[PDB]
RNA sequence: AUUAAUAGGGACGGUCGGGGGCAUCAGUAUUCAAUUGUCAGAGGUGAAAUUCUUGGAUUUAUUGAAGACUAACUACUGCGAAAGCAUUUGCCAAGGACGUUUUCAUUAAUCAAGAACGAAAGUUAGGGGAUCGAAGAUGAUCAGAUACCGUCGUAGUCUUAAGACUAGGGAUCGGGUGGUGUUUUUUUA
């Protein structure tokens, strides 16, 4: 087995308003299914974008920018907390590998202009 | 009466048990209940009524401090006489960096040991640095200036000039 | 022991010493041994001769007060000092043995 | 809907810092006002001089004001955007092992100018001391503004100081396996 039922369960769990990691871990620990990379042969967001369940930002940049906005919460509460203030700078370094790679790989728009100021709007 | 008790290190109880025979045979005659509580990891001594002098409790307290300093116990517990002072100076609260503490310990050791222990031998001190503390035994007049020079060498300044000044003061002591 | 007892709080240093005559409370106003009033030569006070000389008059006034047993409270300078006395502790112990004071409740009041 | 160095990453639960931010909990030694065993000698102490001297000075028959820090146990066993971190609590940016087929393939590589702390006596006295210079000038009151907004000289501005070893012999270090018991690790290989 029922590979289409596993694909239907993946689409239903992606439409439940939860993260896809918690969607698949619940499938891998409570349903006994193998994988999306198993012989069903369709990826996680590939099934979700075909079913219209994909998110706006990517799976490694949406809540990562939310953690970037949250890393400056102690910096705003105390400017002397230079460990947290540079952790938010390191959260700007958590913008780490592939956005300008997506400027040529066509995943995000090149005029998106991702930054920590707009990360508060992209957090939720 | 009361008692003096203190806990010791891991290798201190193994070292003290090798000389605990004659130590307890003299302490019990001098009304000191010198025993090694291996279950609690401590050494205690109770002041009994079989002492002909009141300095036995003070000497056993100095001997317990010398035994717990991870130094040679038979060479540091014989300071029960009046003209024999044994004390330990904690030099660990002088530096913060480990590399600076290692560099200061090498200067305190000196080149091959005897380059910095010559002033200790000139001041007649059986100095032995163990971890964060250094224990020395000898005359009180010779160890008071030695511990002050040790505190000066434990400062952030370089102890090479302090060791040279200590050798100069030892050479000037001949007069 | 018919309550004939006291306490000696000996605050001693490398070159000086002092004696506080105490009960369990602050009572038993017996005497107080000076440091260098027995001999003024800046080396005899460090020696045990001057400390025992002051302790001889201190123990005579202690017998006048009526305190026989002495509860030792050995106090040093402590802190940034050497935290140890000179020969005053051995001289007071020798004076206690010469006077025949009862040994009991001996403690160290060093800081 | 070929690529997965599982080039790399929100995640995922068990378990953690003397990293660190507060939150209470102990006080180890000092200062003054207390105030005395009505002690004038006590620091220093090449012997000295020299600091405080009969204004109480070891102290005290302990109240407060404050800072202060983990003693034999003990000790780098560890943990740092970083200028560093040693009892006892409740909270948090975040940091932490690991597995994942579960997070996605797309979270640019070095970075100087732009930003974050930014440290081994922030010591001494003359000189140009000019551009300017806090500390305070003085204008409009705004129920409220040393800066809101013009007008001046001082530490400053800058130098003056603390063997062709011919050979053996046992021990030593680094290993490993025969067997031996626990440790390693008992899935975090």
């Amino acid at each position: 087995l029922s590979s289409e039922s596993v694909i239907e369960q993946i689409v239903k769990y992606a439409r439940k308003g939860l993260t896809p990691s918690q969607i698949g871990v619940l499938l891998r620990d409570a349903h006994g299914v193998t994988q999306a990379r198993v012989i069903t042969g369709n990826k996680i967001m590939r099934i979700l974008k075909s079913n219209g369940l994909a998110p706006e930002i990517p799976e490694d940049l949406y809540y990562l920018i939310k953690k970037a906005v949250s890393v400056r919460k102690h910096l705003e509460r105390n400017r002397k907390d230079k460990d947290a203030k540079f952790r938010l700078i390191l959260i700007e370094s958590r913008i780490h590998r592939l956005a300008r790679y997506y400027r040529t790989v066509a995943v995000l728009p090149p005029n998106w202009k991702y930054e920590s100021a707009t990360a508060s709007a992209l957090v939720n | 009466e009361s008692s003096f008790m203190t806990l010791f290190p891991k290798y201190r109880e193994s070292y003290l048990k090798t000389i605990w025979n004659d130590v307890t045979r003299a302490l019990d005659k001098h009304n000191i209940a010198c025993v090694l509580d291996l279950v609690e990891g401590s050494m205690t001594v109770k002041t009994t009524r079989k002492t002909y002098d009141p300095a036995i409790i003070l000497k056993a307290r100095d001997l317990i401090k010398l035994l717990a300093r991870s130094v040679p116990f038979p060479q540091a517990v014989k300071i029960l006489q009046d003209d024999m002072a044994c004390d330990v100076i904690k030099i660990g609260n002088f530096v913060t960096n480990k590399e600076r503490f290692v560099k200061r310990r090498q200067r305190l050791v000196g080149p091959n040991g005897n380059t910095l222990k010559a002033l200790e031998l000139l001041t007649k001190c059986y100095i032995l640095v163990q971890g964060n503390t250094v224990s020395a035994m000898g005359p009180f007049k010779g160890l008071k200036e030695v511990r002050r020079v040790v505190e000066d060498c434990m400062k952030n300044i370089h102890p090479i000039y302090h060791i040279k000044e200590l050798m100069i003061k030892r050479e000037l002591a001949k007069r | 022991n018919s309550q004939v007892f006291g306490v000696a709080r000996i605050y001693a240093s490398f070159n000086d010493t002092f004696v506080h005559v105490t009960d369990l409370s602050g009572k038993e106003t017996i005497a107080r041994v000076t440091g260098g009033m027995k001999v003024k030569a800046d080396r005899d006070e460090s020696s045990p001769y001057a400390a025992m000389l002051a302790a001889q008059d201190v123990a005579a006034k202690c017998k006048e007060v009526g305190i026989t047993a002495v509860h030792v409270k050995i106090r040093a300078t402590g802190g940034t000092r050497t935290k140890t006395p000179g020969p005053g502790g051995q001289a007071a112990l020798r004076a206690l043995a010469r006077s025949g004071l009862r040994i009991g409740r001996i403690e160290d009041v060093t800081p």
